[PDB]
RNA sequence: GCCACAGAG
DNA sequence: ATTTTTTTGCCTTCCGAAAATTTTG
DNA sequence: CAAAATTTTCGGAAGGCATGCTCTGTGGC
């Protein structure tokens, strides 16, 4: 647990603490392959929904 | 005003039987809860 | 043979005697005969 | 697992009451202006409110 | 109910087989061949 | 010969939610069609608020008939309903 | 003045769909709902479901 | 002994007991002092000096009370009668319809002990004006009204019922709807078309009215 | 009855016959056993698990009553315990359990 | 297009 | 022309077979 | 009284349904 000065105001933090290094894993699940919009498009020849 | 199954006024010697129970009567539960709430109170101040 | 029911309702798999909080006993049993048990002498009718 | 079987009582609950509603008597109807209840509950009481 | 022309017991009989339109029915596009694969109801119908 | 008459009125005097959600979609839609307001709008554009403005002050000119499970109907004033 | 006016408007409002709310209101609990085991009243032989 | 003869006088007592409440509860004439007869007193009045249950004793007749024909115009006396045989065929049954019948009974409750042929259920109708109610002993050992989870049925006049689907405004298909061969219906021997109101008890509100209509 | 023919160890079973008296024959090999005068019987012993006397120990330190045991060919004892019990509906009799003391052979009335 | 598994909450 | 299964529970309708009851001789 | 017709009761098999709700990919026919 370190003693942290916050960046915002300065000042020192009231509480210790827990710094270090832990490992961590980026996962192949992003948002550029995620998000999706529709408004109009194009429509099933059967039901002629979406 | 209680009205039994026939469409007439109830007497004031059996308004409480189970026959005359009409829908109004939650109301009226609630109004006597309420009245007994401000008792209450005023028998709170009584007491002192 | 040996496997006939000579006495007790044909379809109560079994039947406890519970000692309750205050400590009074009640009798609860599995089975289907809720007629049969609430019609049984010593048995409460009107509570089972 | 047991979304599987909660996902099925909760689509049959719905299609068994979806048709209720309170009407402007306050007793509740069905689609087929039958009366299940004459008032919510007995007092006819939002358990929202 | 016999009040209609069509309320009639011989109706329950496959007589006539009314033909989908071709718009519910539709043709496949093609994928890897020039032809184009067809519904099952349009070779059900064929067949019949 | 359906209608009660004002006098005989026996539905709450208290708007709905529901009925509130109507008369501002109607309201709405009625303003988005090029319809007179009745209030003094101060730059605003959206009809959706251009209602809500209306029934701030009960300035709309619509009512709510209530059906009856019966058949026979009540007509109450949006201005009349108390919200 | 303040009882009043929360019983009044406590009460169902009409047009309501109060089944659709009912079955939610039934159907979701059961998916918050974990399975333990239970027992009836202080044995263990009972395990009622 | 005891086995044979001491039960089965008092499961028949308490048959009694709840038959006598359940004509009482339909409006006939029956003093209260009637209803908690003692097993003493039953075996000094219905059972043989050797100690017999005499069923063919213990049948009666039951008048409507002055309230229960101001109420309902249309009722009239019944006779109810329990049989002495273990399994009742046919040929009892139409001795009991034909009595029915000749003493010009408006209804009559028939008590078999063990069962009853289903020739017999469909021989019930037979009667147009009358109506017969079939009992079984071994339902009739507790009463059904007294339970706590059965709240309180009270059948209403034709002038009730009247009065109710004008003040809801509703015609007597939209009501909810009880059976007949329901236990409660049988106990009160509701007719189709009539409506009971029930007085349910709510732990969120007290007590509130509901009605139902036999079907 | 599970028995086998001594010849050819097949399961023996009982016939009606000609006669109509009862033999252990075999269906398989000329054999049989007749039966007239000789006792046969297979025994299933049920098993039996130790049941509380759910009476006992309750005719300690009660009073005595002066009722004859119903044995009274073989003896003629007067001084029985007895106690009263509820085991039935609040409307009928309350019934007794009396023990004699010299005899035992509980018995109860109402 | 139809199947087939693979994952996400 | 030898020859595995690969979830688990609940529900109604049908349909002889046997049992129960009435009905003819 | 017991033979014959009618009705009810009782099984095992034959059907059906459920086996979440959405969403994103690939690979092979
Ligand atoms: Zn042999
Ligand atoms: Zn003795």
């Amino acid at each position: 647990k370190d003693m942290l000065y916050s960046g915002i105001t300065g000042e020192c933090l009231q509480a210790y603490i827990f710094f270090g290094p832990i490992y961590y894993q980026k996962l192949k699940h992003m948002v550029l392959d995620k998000m999706h919009a529709r408004a109009r498009g194009p429509r099933a020849v059967l039901t002629r929904q979406p | 005003v209680r009205y039994d199954n026939s469409g007439c006024l109830v007497k004031r010697e059996d308004l409480n039987k189970a026959e005359y129970v009409d829908q109004y009567d939650a109301e009226r539960d609630f109004y006597h809860s309420l009245r007994e709430y401000i008792n209450g109170k005023a028998t709170a101040l009584a007491n002192l | 043979l040996p496997d006939v029911v000579v006495k007790g309702l044909p379809d109560i798999s079994r039947a406890v005697i519970n000692i309750r909080d205050d400590g009074k006993r009640e009798l609860l049993v599995e089975g289907y005969g809720l007629r049969d048990v609430m019609c049984t002498d010593g048995v409460i009718g009107s509570r089972t | 697992v047991k979304t599987a079987e909660t996902g099925y009582m909760s689509r049959r609950l719905m299609k068994s009451l979806e048709d209720l509603s309170c009407q402007y008597d306050n007793t509740v109807r069905t689609s087929a202006n039958g009366i299940v209840q004459f008032t919510y509950g007995g007092d006819g009481l939002d358990p929202l409110e | 109910d016999a009040t209609v022309p069509s309320g009639r017991p011989e109706t329950y009989i496959w007589r006539y087989l009314p033909a989908p339109p071709v718009c519910i029915r539709p043709s496949v596009m093609m994928q890897d061949s020039p032809a184009s694969n067809e519904d099952d109801l349009t070779v059900k119908l064929t067949e019949i | 010969e359906k209608a009660i008459p004002k006098d005989q009125r026996a539905t709450t005097p208290y708007m709905t939610k529901y009925e509130r959600a109507r008369i501002l979609g109607t309201r709405a839609l009625q303003i988005s069609m090029n319809a007179p307001v009745f209030v003094d709008l101060e730059g605003e554009t959206d009809p959706l608020r251009i209602a809500m403005k209306e029934l701030a002050e009960k300035k709309i000119p619509l009512v709510i008939r209530r059906y009856l499970p019966d058949g026979s109907f009540e007509d109450w004033s949006v201005e009349e309903l108390i919200v | 003045e303040i009882a009043l006016f929360k019983y009044r408007k406590a009460r169902l409002e009409p047009g309501t769909a109060i089944g659709a709310i009912g079955a939610q209101s039934i159907g979701e609990p059961g998916t918050q709902m974990t399975l333990k085991t239970f027992h009836f009243a202080g044995v263990a032989s009972m395990n009622v479901t | 002994m005891d086995q044979e003869n001491e039960r089965n006088i008092s499961r028949l007592w308490r048959a009694f007991r709840t038959v006598k409440e359940m004509v009482k509860d339909r409006g006939y004439f029956i003093t209260q002092e009637e209803v908690e007869l003692p097993l003493e007193d039953f075996k000094a009045k219905y059972c043989d000096s050797m100690g017999r249950p005499q069923r063919k004793m213990m049948s009666f007749q039951a008048n409507p009370t002055e309230e229960s024909i101001s109420k309902f115009p249309d009722m009239g006396s019944l006779w109810v009668e329990f049989c002495d045989e273990p399994s009742v065929g046919v040929k009892t049954m139409k001795t009991f319809v034909i009595h029915i019948q000749e003493k010009n009974f408006q209804t009559g409750i028939f008590v078999y002990q063990n069962n009853i042929t289903p020739s017999a259920m469909k021989l019930v109708p037979s009667i147009p004006p009358a109506t017969i109610e079939t009992f079984n002993e071994a339902a009739l050992v507790v009463n059904i009204t007294h339970h706590e989870l059965v709240p309180k049925h009270i059948r209403l006049s034709s002038d009730e019922k009247r009065e109710l689907l004008k003040r809801y405004r509703l015609k007597e298909s939209q009501l909810p709807r009880i059976q007949r061969a329901d236990p409660v219906a049988l106990y009160l021997g509701l007719k189709r078309g009539e409506v009971v109101k029930i007085i349910r008890k709510s732990e969120t509100s007290g007590r509130y009215a509901s009605y139902r209509i036999c079907m | 009855m599970l028995s086998f023919c001594p010849s050819c160890n097949n399961m023996l079973l009982i016939t009606s016959g000609d006669s109509g008296v009862y033999t252990l024959a075999c269906r398989s090999c000329p054999y049989e056993f007749p039966i007239e005068g000789i006792e046969i019987y297979d025994r299933k012993k049920l098993p039996r698990k130790e049941v509380d006397d759910v009476l006992g120990g309750g005719w300690d330190n009660v009073d005595q009553t002066k009722t004859q045991c119903p044995n009274y060919d073989t003896c003629g004892g007067e001084s029985a315990y007895f106690f009263q019990l509820q085991i039935r509906s609040a409307d009928e009799p309350m019934t007794t359990f009396y023990k004699c003391v010299n005899c035992g052979h509980r018995w109860k009335e109402n």
